[PDB]
């Protein structure tokens, strides 16, 4: 006897999975090239200042 | 990460003003200039 | 269904395991860093004309 209260997980946990095997390439690509906010998170602060002093020219 | 948002805000706020400022200064200058070609362009128009 | 019901179960105890081993993460303030970002890809476009 399912009921009606629980039908809003199902269907919200079905379509993560969808959207897990819809773009799976994407996920795989973006893990393996570079860290999650590692390397990235280093760089952005030290290429901000580029923005930065090109306005101060 | 929410300082950078203020100071670039900020910092467009700057150039907005300094951009209508120098707009100012070339309306400024064109009057001046267009009011010196009227003198100069009369002047030498009874010269020749 | 009874059967569905218990492999059901024991894919999703495995499932609690994995996760249970990697369990990280936040959902609310990736959404503000997402949004900020967006807005200072839109700040560096118009930037760019004003220049």
């Amino acid at each position: 006897p399912i009921e009606a209260v629980y039908h809003r997980y199902m269907v919200h946990l079905l379509e993560l999975a969808v959207t897990f095997i819809e773009r799976l390439e994407t996920h795989l690509e973006t893990i393996r090239n570079i860290p999650h906010l590692a390397a990235n998170l280093k760089k952005m602060n030290q290429a901000l200042a580029k923005m930065d002093i090109l306005v101060t020219e | 990460l929410e300082k950078e948002t203020k100071f670039q805000k900020e910092r467009l706020s700057d150039l907005k003003h300094m951009r209508y400022r120098i707009k100012d200064d070339l309306t400024t200058i064109r009057h001046s200039v267009v009011e010196k070609q009227g003198e100069w362009h009369k002047k030498w128009k009874e010269f020749l | 269904g009874q059967q569905l019901l218990d492999a059901l179960q024991h894919e999703l105890v495995t499932t609690q395991r994995l996760l249970g081993e990697l369990d990280v993460g936040d959902s609310e303030e990736n959404v503000q860093v997402l949004d900020l970002l967006s807005e200072l890809k839109d700040v560096t476009a118009k930037k760019d004309l004003e220049l």
